[PDB]
RNA sequence: GGUACACGAAAAACCUUACCUAGACUUGACAUCCUUGGCAAAGUUAUGGAAACAUAAUGCCGAGUGACAGGUGGUGCAUGGUUGUCGUCAGCUCGUGUCGUGAGAUGUUGGGUUAAGUCCCGCAACGAGCGCAACCCUUAUCGUUAGUUACAUUGUCUAGCGAGACUGCUAAUGCAAAUUGGAGGAAGGAAGGGAUGACGUCAAAUCAUCAUGCCCCUUAUGUCUAGGGCUGCAAACGUGCUACAAUGGCCAAUACAAACAGUCGCCAGCUUGUAAAAGUGAGCAAAUCUGUAAAGUUGGUCUCAGUUCGGAUUGAGGGCUGCAAUUCGUCCUCAUGAAGUCGGAAUCACUAGUAAUCGCGAAUCAGCUAUGUCGCGGUGAAUACGUUCUCG
């Protein structure tokens, strides 16, 4: 019931009692940024793709 | 109703409450949301909570009035006093 | 071990393509999304003319769009036929009012890319004909017609349950170590009846004169 | 006359005016006393000790102009300063400051806390 | 006039365009325009964000991806009709944000 | 009050073991008094004890507070509550586990058999 | 397998010329801090001079000293047990164990202030009265039944 | 068992939810074969109702229907992708070649000699590839860039960059690697930190991130809303943490920041205020303005104990937003003053800004008892006897 996820995802619950966020792509809304609406796995595996311009390695 | 503001109530959990209430009142109705505080008029009420399968009737009267539906009733299960 | 090099090595070694600069953290990652969309109908579309990259410049609503094609026969054709309904489509998930700007742009050694490479791989290997020469074809192919070292493989089934004869295939200047390796990296995930086969290339673009910077 | 001084220490950042002038030395910092600025400790008397290790406090009044830090990171950012304005007046007096690594710049700051790890190095326990 | 004060910022995470575009605002209001401040670097706001990594459980290797927001601070009080009439090629770059102040 | 007088302490901050009692009040009854912090004294004012006994006696009787808390608490746990199951179990109320926590009801966390996964 | 390696020890401090008080505020300091220690044993250098008269360098020195040792048994295991062969312990070492033995004494017999406390162990110590002399004393004394251990080699 | 456990989870008032059900959904919310166009299903006002789902209209665009859409539905020895362990281990392979009929050695081996297979000396090897090292980025000097919203003790603040240290030099000098001598110096000898951990290993973890093969389900494995668990408790283990106090507790002044966040937000200021908060109100689209720097310092205090430690849980009242605060958030005040007066097997991080302190802003966050995380800064350890025992 993975659509059951997602279509509650694009959808807006009726009070701000109810709400929550999680990738496009992914399942497992835990961990998900408000920047980009993309959960820490598509995140992840996006930014080693570099969608992101100037995502980078941290070498101090 | 909160401890940071005076007695406020959602007002659709007790909507049916007052609905009878101006018919001769009788307790039960079925509501397990838990958005309603209490009144004066919900003493003698019982509410059909839901736990996880199965909605619980739980008494209220006017001992305090500092909570909601869901503080006066049991939200949970408990080990049953269970060794397991 | 050997933490996945495709991250490891973009900024450093590895190119952007798609820039994006909006305002305030509300419609950036929109942003990102119509532009990966955009982008991407292009490498869904063809996969025999392997179109590569097309950058999608956006910033502040200037965007400029670049393709990249390999063969202009395939992506324009007689009286345009193929770039009209680009044209057309395009228009549908970029917006009618917006407008579209984009060239084919020559390149030398365009197989210098990874996704192109790894789906030539796939079709050697489910091409029906003796594997082991197909390969061989296709690396002195990407070899011959101006490159530097490749670095290929396969990884899943033999189109079996096991996975026995797999060939690691590395070429020249293959440095994890160095950081000026120009290497870019691609992995597919290919679909078959013997479930997903990743098939992964690493290529050298090119050994720049001990530059760290974004080329 | 004008002897400019630089200092980095603990991300603290300073400059220092010294002139010759036979005054206490302006013992102060950003003009103004260090009663409360600083803590009373050793560090209020080695203050000066670049002073001490060089020619006397009586001399050089410190104008002393400082960014950041705390008040030893602090404090070896202005001394630092003290002694690169000796050295623009006299660097015979630079070696042995820079002996104790003075003129030098110390380049000991925090070193950053990583990622999961609790501190620079520090990890919880855990062995099985 | 057209800004009594011109506080542009223009800022990116590629420090080369941001000397480029600064440098163009430089030569090119350099003898048409006035009271001017050339390239500034303003202290960085870099940042770090910090994921796991296996699909499932672990923390023992945080990933970590670096955001660095340069900053240029370029001050022109006075802009002039000469100044936007030698101005008219300048141009926003892809990475490169400018200000409208 | 007159509960936890100190002899040769300062009887500003003593009070805060009473029940009913604490830092704040405590400075409220001795600033009521004047009792005007001490040195280490039992009490700097002699006189004003039998003001005490005039103006401080006159404070609540928190003897009577421990059975009003002690009503107030058995209404709430007998009517049914979450807090009120919570109050009946002897555990933390507003909401705590007691997998590891809980070392104030259940005792010095008394380490029993394992019944864990197999 | 670590090897022969340097140290990092603070100078002597201006006020007392000693490196040996500073080795002190290196392992009191409480929170991992010197910005509150040195306040506390400044005025612990007071203590000792108003206190039996007390210059705190003699005494320090004569106290740090007589709790010094001068064996090491080195270890040596057979993988089921373990015994000790007495060779020369390291200079470095010795006055590291010295310091160590001597702060770490000087904080205790809890009471009304540790400047009581500490100026009484550094008395102690000074009077060679048993509070840290012991561990010379041992340091000594039980390598007899290791002295043995000295016969041979394992 | 470690390579499962302050996890996946950077925040759960119901959704997140993968679990359960109640109201409800029947090719389904979506998705479309098909079929046609003409203009709209929105959202609202009542309502059974906990809201759906049943209510009616209101406001280029719809609108129905099979296969399917879709499946957190399962199948990590069926898998990819991704991720950790040995391992940032000093080593790992191959082309050509010799020989042992050969498994293969081999080059790699080895002496000194290195961070490295680092050099040479010799080696049935000559070479190359992998790794590492090195390249690269960062802290570190001088000059150069522009000057404000820095400053204004004005180039203090900054990174854009250049000169720039590398046994460079000299001698102790080893056939070679390569140490140190003293000075110049920012670096002086892997300058310090980060950095790709080779084949493999765990028939590694990952079907539940994602893509998933086979099969399945479909008028249900489809969807709306309501509630609960993700903080239960016989409970244990783990995990930091909380102190076990007089450098400490309380009271008062108390400096020095970095840092990021912020446009119906930071919310100054201002008042009521112990305080949450209540009202009030600019500048700041953030070098403007806002969200204290604290510990430390300066004096008093407590003068040894379950204590002026520690504040545990607890009750009452105010408080934030959330439509309404209770669980499935929290803040403050008042009141509670337990255990622990340094704790065994076990022990983890450690060679300096190290172990420890102190606070700050934020990521998710309208909420966060995440005592947790990203960080950031201030203060600031000894030690290394040798690997004895073990790991690798």
């Amino acid at each position: 019931a993975k659509k059951s996820l997602k279509v509650k995802q694009t959808r807006i619950p009726k009070f701000a009692v109810r709400a929550y966020t999680r990738c496009q792509r992914c399942g497992r809304a835990r961990a998900v940024l408000s920047h980009f609406g993309v959960c820490r796995l598509c995140f992840r595996e996006l930014a080693y793709a570099g969608a992101i311009p100037g995502v980078k390695k941290a070498s101090w | 109703r909160s401890a940071k503001k005076g007695a406020f109530v959602d007002a659709h959990l007790l909507k049916k409450v007052i609905d009878m209430n101006k018919q001769e009142k009788k307790r039960p109705i079925k509501t397990w949301s838990r958005r309603s505080t209490i009144f004066p008029e919900f003493v003698g009420n019982t509410f059909a909570v839901h736990n996880g399968k199965t909605f619980i009737n739980v008494y209220v009267t006017d001992d305090m009035v500092g909570h909601k539906l869901g503080e006066f009733s049991p939200t949970r299960n408990f080990k049953q006093h269970t060794a397991n | 071990q050997k933490v996945n090099s495709n991250g490891l090595r973009f900024g450093i070694n590895k190119n952007w393509i798609s820039r994006w600069t909006a305002n305030s953290h509300a419609q950036t990652a929109k942003w990102l999304i119509e532009d990966e969309k955009i982008r991407n109908l292009f490498f869904v579309n063809y996969r025999n003319a392997q179109v590569s990259n097309v950058e999608i410049e956006r910033t502040q609503a200037t965007v400029d769009v670049f393709v990249y094609a390999a063969q202009p026969a395939f992506l324009i054709g007689s009286e345009n036929k193929n770039i009209q309904k680009i044209t057309k489509q395009i228009k549908q998930i970029i917006g009618r009012t917006t407008n579209l700007d984009l060239t084919i742009n020559e390149i030398g050694s365009p197989m210098l890319s990874a996704r192109i490479i790894a789906r030539d791989l796939a079709n050697a290997i489910e091409a029906r004909v003796p594997l082991r020469t197909a390969m061989r074809q296709s690396l002195i192919k990407v070899l011959k017609a101006g490159a530097n070292g490749i670095k290929v493989l396969v990884s899943g089934r033999l189109n079996g349950a096991e996975i026995a004869r797999d060939k690691m295939y590395i070429e020249g200047n293959m440095p994890l170590s160095t950081l000026r390796a120009d290497i870019d990296y691609a992995l597919e995930k290919a679909q078959t009846t013997y479930g997903v086969i990743g098939v992964k290339v690493w290529i050298n673009r090119g050994m720049i004169y001990t530059k760290g910077l974004n080329r | 006359q004008s002897y400019y001084g630089l200092g980095r220490r603990k991300s603290s950042s300073a400059k220092v005016y010294l002139t010759p002038t036979q005054d206490k030395g302006k013992i102060t910092v950003n003009r103004r006393d260090p009663s409360e600025y600083f803590p009373n400790k050793l560090v209020i008397q080695d203050m000066e000790q670049p002073l001490d290790l060089t020619d006397l406090k009586k001399n050089f009044d410190i104008n002393v102009v400082v960014k950041g830090g705390g008040f030893t990171g602090q404090a070896g950012a202005i001394r630092l300063g003290i002694v690169r304005a000796l050295l623009q007046f006299n660097p015979e007096l630079k070696k042995i400051l820079k002996s104790k690594k003075l003129t030098t710049r110390d380049k000991r700051v925090k070193e950053r806390k990583k990622f999961g790890l609790y501190g620079a190095r520090r990890a919880p326990q855990f062995t099985k | 006039v057209k800004y009594p004060e011109l506080k542009i910022k223009l800022e990116s995470y590629d420090s080369t365009l941001l000397d480029l575009t600064t440098k163009k605002i430089v030569e090119v209001v350099k003898g048409v325009d006035v009271k001017i401040k050339g390239p500034l670097p303003l202290p960085t706001k870099k940042e770090v964000i910090t994921i796991i990594r296996s699909p499932h459980v672990d923390k023992a290797s945080r990933e970590q991806f670096e955001k660095n927001r340069h900053k240029r601070l370029m001050i022109l009080v006075d802009v002039n009709q000469g100044a936007i009439d030698s101005l008219k090629r300048i141009k926003i770059p892809v990475g490169v944000t400018l200000r409208f102040s | 009050l007159g509960i936890d007088i100190p002899n040769q302490k300062r009887i500003e901050i003593a009070l805060t073991y009473i029940f009913g009692i604490g830092l704040s009040r405590s400075q409220a009854i001795l600033k009521q008094a004047n009792i005007n912090p001490d040195k280490r004294v039992k009490d700097l004012t002699e006189e004003e004890f039998v003001a005490i006994r005039n103006v401080a006696s006159a404070y609540k009787i928190e003897g009577d507070l421990r059975r009003e808390i002690a009503l107030n608490i058995k209404h709430l746990s007998e009517i049914g509550a979450w807090r009120g199951l919570r109050h009946r179990k002897n555990l933390p109320v507003r909401g705590q586990r007691t997998r590891t926590n809980a070392r104030t009801r259940k005792g010095p966390r008394k380490t029993v058999a394992n019944k864990k996964i197999e | 397998r670590k090897n022969r390696a340097p140290k990092r020890t603070v100078l002597p401090d201006p006020v007392f010329n000693n490196t040996l008080v500073t080795r002190i505020i290196n392992v009191i300091m409480e929170d991992g801090k010197k910005g509150l220690a040195q306040r506390i044993l400044y005025g612990a250098f007071d203590l000792i001079e108003q206190r039996t008269k007390e210059k705190p360098l003699t005494v320090f020195e004569r106290a740090v000293g007589n709790v010094m040792p001068r064996l090491e048994l080195r270890v040596r295991r057979i993988a089921g047990s373990n015994y000790q062969v007495p060779t020369e312990v390291p200079q470095d070492r010795k006055i590291a164990l010295a310091l160590r033995w001597i702060a770490m004494f000087a904080r205790k017999r809890h009471e009304k202030t540790m400047l009581e406390k500490i100026a009484n162990e550094i008395i102690d110590a000074s009077n060679n009265t048993g509070a840290a002399i012991k561990k010379k004393d041992d340091t000594h004394k039980m390598a007899e039944a290791n002295k043995a251990f000295a016969h041979m080699r394992w």
